[PDB]
């Protein structure tokens, strides 16, 4: 059991 | 049925981020940024599950960076405002010499940042007060909880003072026996 | 004083019927705009303003992210409900139901009997007043729900009432975490 994050991706 | 959020925000200049997670409008946990852990809103769930801090982290800087990006990108268009709304009640009906905890419910305000100062027949309490971090909404706004726990009496009364940028003076929200 | 710049996104997974059907958002905020967003209904990224539109293009150029997106209702949404079903999902805590009166006016008799349902989760509620057996619809004001936040809720359904010696007035009140209704009387 172990959460996931999203990831966050870089913007232009 | 089920909503799970991921909330994550960075805020200039006050440099300030939040990496969270929601469930119907409640914490499981949040990034602790400067001890780099984290915390569960309520102590049984780290038996439960776990979480790496470290991908929050590295969401943050990438938010940080993006922040910077967004502010050239639209000009340097300063956020607007939102003074927040304040209610005070407490967890239980009120009897007397019988614990009970006064909430203070912080609501629909932008941007997440607050002085709370419990008052107690005026005077500044700093023993025994907790707050969550800004919690999201459904309407991009933040809301935000703090808590007195109080031996009620007919002698004391409480007030909830909020700063916010976007109020012209303070909010004092009362509650007494 | 000092102008501010917010950053906010937020990760949504939306679960319908357990996790038959299971829908993921993803948001972009600046300020108080949402600029770019990603729904699994879609599976590209979508401009929800013209300042959002480098970021979405851009986005929509990689497929390796578009593909991590658009599994994220399996490898995000449905784990991470997995992880927590048993203390959020399956969560249950019986409420606390208690009967007193109060008072519309301090100087006027107690014309207002207040039913307290308190430290319940989940939020889902439902509260009926009864006098002498027969449902009261008209007079009831409530608070509403209220979160606590502190994964509990409350609420205080109030009846505007003059009683009579010897009517019996009861709360019923329906909650997740109980089978058959559950009622509190009280006697003038
Ligand atoms: C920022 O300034 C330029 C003009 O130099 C303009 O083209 C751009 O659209 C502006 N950003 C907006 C309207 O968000
Ligand atoms: C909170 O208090 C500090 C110190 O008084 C002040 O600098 C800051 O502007 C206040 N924050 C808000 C939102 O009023």
């Amino acid at each position: 059991g172990g959460y996931r994050a999203r990831p966050a991706k870089a913007a232009t | 049925e089920h909503v799970i959020i991921q909330a994550e925000f960075y805020l200039n200049p006050d440099q300030s981020g939040e990496f969270m997670f929601d469930f119907d409008g409640d914490e499981i946990f949040h990034v602790d940024m400067a001890k780099k852990e984290t915390v569960w809103r309520l102590e049984e769930f780290g038996r439960f599950a776990s979480f790496e801090a470290q991908g929050a982290l590295a969401n943050i800087a990438v938010d940080k960076a993006n922040l910077e990006i967004m502010t050239k990108r639209s000009n340097y268009t300063p956020i607007t405002n939102v003074p927040p709304e304040v209610t005070v009640l407490t967890n239980s009906p009120v009897e007397l010499r019988e614990p009970n905890v006064l909430i203070c419910f912080i609501d629909k305000f932008t941007p997440p940042v607050v002085n709370v100062t419990w008052l107690r027949n005026g005077k500044p309490v700093t023993t025994g007060v907790s707050e969550t971090v800004f919690l999201p909404r459904e309407d991009h706004l933040f809301r935000k909880f703090h808590y007195l726990p109080f031996l009620p009496s007919t002698e004391d009364v409480y007030d909830c003072r909020v700063e916010h940028w976007g109020l012209d003076e303070p909010l004092l929200k009362h509650w007494e026996f | 004083t000092r102008p501010r710049f917010l950053e906010y996104s937020t990760s949504e997974c939306h679960f319908f019927n357990g996790t038959e059907r299971v829908r993921f958002l993803e948001r972009y905020f600046h300020n108080q705009e949402e600029n770019v967003r990603f729904d699994s209904d879609v599976g590209e990224y979508r401009a929800v303003t013209e300042l959002g539109r480098p970021d979405a293009e851009y986005w929509n150029s990689q497929k390796d992210l578009l593909e991590q997106r658009r599994a994220a209702v399996d490898t995000y949404c449905r784990h991470n409900y997995g992880v927590g079903e048993s203390f959020t999902v399956q969560r249950r805590v019986h409420p606390k139901v208690t009967v007193y009166p109060s008072k519309t006016q301090p100087l006027q008799h107690h014309n207002l009997l207040v039913c307290s349902v308190s430290g319940f989760y989940p939020g889902s509620i439902e509260v009926r007043w009864f006098r002498n057996g027969q449902e009261e619809k008209t007079g009831v004001v409530s608070t509403g729900l209220i979160h606590n936040g502190d994964w509990t809720f409350q609420t205080l359904v109030m009846l505007e009432t003059v009683p009579r010696s010897g009517e019996v007035y009861t709360c019923q009140v329906e909650h997740p975490s109980v089978t058959s209704p559950l009622t509190v009387e009280w006697r003038a």
